[PDB]
């Protein structure tokens, strides 16, 4: 790990050449030696905070909500240094952690990175409340190349289409929780005694990784199967009968 | 610029004039002229006014008080039947929906190209106010004092029944400028319809 | 519709009116729906039930015909000598997606009144001519407790639909038509900032060229 | 807390046997049976006696009774108390209370 | 009052500083003093510690975990009653919305004109919040097998005595601590019934 930290006590024109200084050595890393690099680009929105004191120095006028005009290029600038080549078997991963203010993802740093980047992941604050210790939610995140990147080749045979179950699953988990309290607990139906406890694990299991537990992509499928030992076989509509038959009996 | 009131030229207007006749654009869509809304619209010569008023209409500052009140109760019931339904609602406020919808089309509905009511005087006006606050005021005991013992006025009773009253008011406002002291007999003749009536 | 002064902080009020009237219309489409389906099964269980019961008063009141033919004639002796009841009602109260329900309980109790009716002639033709009618009167105070409870529903049901469409035909397009007028007040004050700030920039060039 | 009956002649001696009869020398009797002589007048204030009293939870009445006592049972739209409808040995039950829906 | 996240002043704040008590005017029409809401706040600070917490106050660290899990849960109920009405909805949710009534005005309300709660040490906080937890779990497992609709006047001299714990003398330096190890063994008598 190559880390290199600006404070906000440091001067705002270094938070500047500061993504210039990571992809440059992570393109050094990736694109002159054959490594896989993994950038993280943590506080994005103070990036930008960062590029507004810089714009309004030289006397510009702003743009759209304070921002510059020119910032869909900025961000294109060191989003777009990523990606692997077909000269090398290196690459260069980006995960840009960003703040947007107040709850807003139509703010010009989370809506301008939505055009560049390839698909969110959505920490959730009524989830971290709840004080489960990863607050990922799982609705309205999704991953642009998910179907490129698991197969057989690459994990698992099953990874495909255990995904596509526990979101579903997830996804009819929540509308019974609030039928739970329109209606009652016990008296609404024997679909919903099911789903509504699979969300208690699902929640808690599953998705509340702690603090230091390491978990390989194996390790999280034997959760994602031991989950899906509830909801007996032809409830799961989604995994075909061939990798069906395989994994869920044991 | 598009019937927006929050402008600042009229926000600089409203700081000088004591007088604002709001204009609406949904009054303007149902042929309700003149279109001014009475609820927005406001005087500040009101007080200045009454002893005027308590010299030549010694009557006229107490009915303004009620018409203004039956206008001001029926926007706040209006939005309740647009919700919750019409059927629900108590019958001391059905009269109200009622005079105030007599008055939205007598009272504030003025055609301007008729012989009648391109310009009527203040003694026309004064007028047919003094009977439809009386009608709402003698309407008013007709489901209060009986309330609840007999099998009282529904007020269905009154809409089937007082109808040739009702169109004593519903037609009060077509005396031409031909007839000057005959207005005032006939604003008291309609009354006598209407006084005798709360008997039968 | 127009609420409220648009152009900061009112955006995001109208977010969270919004955001609240939204899945509020969804919590209560959830109502209306299984309201309509415990009143949809409710409907089969009377159509089953009220054809069943005209099999039980042909069935039973055949036994009329098993009854005074035998003893007499059974139309003065029952209808003179009655006082108290033997079956009563009590008013429970069931309860479906937080609306009190009607319910009635069957309650036989306190003596019998034609114990000794008969008894001479006949005896055996009635007592169970009076569980043919006893069993009759088990299965129609049951239908008795979903007549009043059929009804009920479709008063709940009613005012739950308007609740439904009050709140996605007239709340929501009040707040979703403030919401692109707050929109557009934030963009009219935009570009008005833009036209006063660049004519700074201009009147910072032009007292610089008079400089030089 | 208990039943009344219209029904007929051989309906109300079936369920005064059954148990549901009582006589209120005070009020009324809670029962009443209909003859071939029975004005339609007769069914129809014993209809609002019954619905007028506090302790009557069920109305039982015969559908070919309740045929011409249909426009003053259409006009009652509560919950308590319930009317019911029952068959005859002449045209059983049909088209009585369903027609909400 | 105003601008909750969306003020340069405050924007520029909150990405600098660790801990921020929200003011909250929605408890303040109210006169609920303090007027911090305990959803939008959040500190920095709780994983430099508890390193510090599990050699003083051992307990608290399980405490405040679920402490803040019930002031969430009511408030999503609270947007349930408020639209389809108190049916009660649940019985196992029924005593986290009255133990939140328990906390919202007894542990977090704290008028500081008074001569004992213008300021509570620790031991008189994590004292009131192991004594209101604890009747968390009872209760919890009381309705594994009764309902609280029996419970709520039953247990009426313990509710009282869970409401009158914050108004001892800040200076009972024992004596508040065996009030804590009694109000909490007469609970333990209620849920051996």
């Amino acid at each position: 790990v190559c880390l290199f930290l600006n404070l906000a006590n440091d001067p705002t024109i270094e938070r500047i050449i500061t993504p210039r200084l990571a992809l440059t050595t992570a393109e050094f890393l990736a694109y002159q030696c054959e490594k896989h690099v993994l950038v993280i680009l943590t506080d994005m929105s103070s990036y930008a905070e960062a590029l507004r004191e810089v714009s309004a120095a030289r006397e510009e006028v702003p743009g759209r909500r304070g921002f510059p005009g020119y910032m869909y290029t900025d961000l294109a600038t060191i989003y777009e240094r990523a990606g692997r080549v077909e000269g090398r078997n290196g690459s260069i991963t980006q995960i840009p952690i960003l703040t947007m203010p107040n709850d807003d993802i139509t703010h010009p740093i989370p809506d301008l990175t939505g055009y560049i980047t390839e698909g969110q992941i959505y920490v959730d604050r009524q989830l971290h409340n709840r004080q489960i210790y990863p607050p990922i939610n799982v609705l309205p995140s999704l991953s642009r190349l998910m179907k490129s990147a698991i197969g057989e080749g690459m994990t698992r045979k099953d990874h495909a289409d255990v995904s596509n179950q526990l979101y579903a699953c997830y996804a009819i988990g929540k509308d019974v929780q609030a039928m739970k309290a329109v209606v009652g607990e016990e008296a609404l139906t024997s679909d919903d005694l099911l789903y509504l406890e699979f969300l208690q694990k699902f929640e808690r299991n599953f998705i509340a990784q702690g603090p230091y537990e390491n978990r390989t992509v194996y390790e999280t499928l034997d959760i994602g199967w031991q989950l899906l030992r509830i909801f007996p076989k032809e409830m799961l509509k989604r995994i075909p009968q061939s990798t069906l038959s395989e994994f869920y009996p044991r | 610029p598009g019937g927006d009131f929050s402008d600042p030229v009229t926000s600089a207007t409203l700081g000088i004039v004591q007088v604002f006749w709001g204009l609406d654009k949904k009054l303007a869509q149902r042929k309700h002229f003149p279109s001014v809304n009475w609820l927005i619209s406001y005087s500040k010569y009101m007080r200045a006014l009454d002893e005027y008023y308590d010299k030549h209409f010694t009557e006229f500052v107490p009915l303004r008080t009620k018409a203004k009140e039956i206008l001001q109760e029926e926007e706040d019931l209006a939005e309740i039947v647009q919700l919750v339904g019409k059927a629900s609602l108590a019958e001391t406020d059905k009269i109200t929906l009622e005079v105030a919808k007599l008055i939205k089309d007598d009272f504030l509905q003025q055609n301007g190209y008729t012989p009648y009511d391109r310009f009527c005087p203040f003694y026309k006006t004064v007028g047919m106010l003094s009977n439809m606050i009386a009608f709402y005021d003698m309407a008013r005991r007709a489901v209060e004092t009986t309330a609840q013992s007999d099998n009282k006025i529904t007020w269905s009773i009154i809409r089937e029944h007082m109808g040739e009253i009702l169109y004593k008011l519903s037609s009060m406002k077509f005396k031409d400028p031909v007839k000057d002291g005959e207005a005032k007999i006939k604003a008291d003749y309609a009354q006598l319809l209407e006084d005798m009536q709360n008997a039968f | 519709r127009i609420e409220i002064f648009p152009s900061r902080m009112a955006q995001t009020i109208m977010k969270a009116r919004l955001k609240g009237a939204q899945t509020g219309r969804n919590l209560l489409k959830k109502k209306s729906d299984a309201l309509t389906l415990r009143f949809r099964q409710i409907l089969k269980k009377i159509i089953e039930t009220k054809m069943l019961m005209g099999e039980v008063m042909r069935e039973a009141a055949f036994s009329l015909a098993e009854a005074k033919f035998t003893a007499g004639d059974f139309s003065t002796t029952v209808i003179q000598n009655v006082n108290k009841a033997q079956v009563k009602i009590r008013a429970k109260k069931d309860n479906v997606a937080g609306v009190t329900l009607p319910v009635f309980e069957h309650y036989h109790e306190g003596t019998d009144s034609y114990e000794l009716t008969g008894l001479a002639r006949g005896g055996e033709q009635l007592a169970k001519l009076k569980r043919n009618y006893a069993k009759a009167v088990e299965l129609l105070v049951e239908l008795a407790s979903l007549q009043t409870s059929f009804v009920t529903l479709d008063e709940a049901i009613k005012i739950t639909n308007r609740r439904v469409n009050a709140i996605e035909h007239v709340i929501i397009p009040r707040i979703e038509r403030t919401l692109a007028y707050i929109i557009t007040e934030l963009d009219e004050r935009e570009r008005e900032e833009f036209y006063r700030l660049k004519k700074i920039q201009e009147k910072k060039k032009i007292l610089k060229e008079k400089s030089d | 807390k208990l039943i009344a009956v219209i029904g007929d002649e051989d309906t109300v001696t079936g369920f005064l046997l059954g148990g549901i009869g009582e006589l209120n020398k005070n009020r009324h009797p809670n029962f009443l049976v209909v003859e071939k002589d029975t004005t339609i007048n007769e069914i129809e204030d014993t209809f609002r006696q019954f619905l007028n009293r506090d302790d009557i939870g069920i109305i039982l009445i015969n559908q070919y009774i309740a045929e011409m006592v249909r426009h003053a049972l259409d006009a009652h739209q509560r919950s308590i108390p319930a009317v019911l409808e029952i068959p005859s040995k002449e045209h059983p039950y049909d088209a009585a209370k369903d027609s909400i829906l």
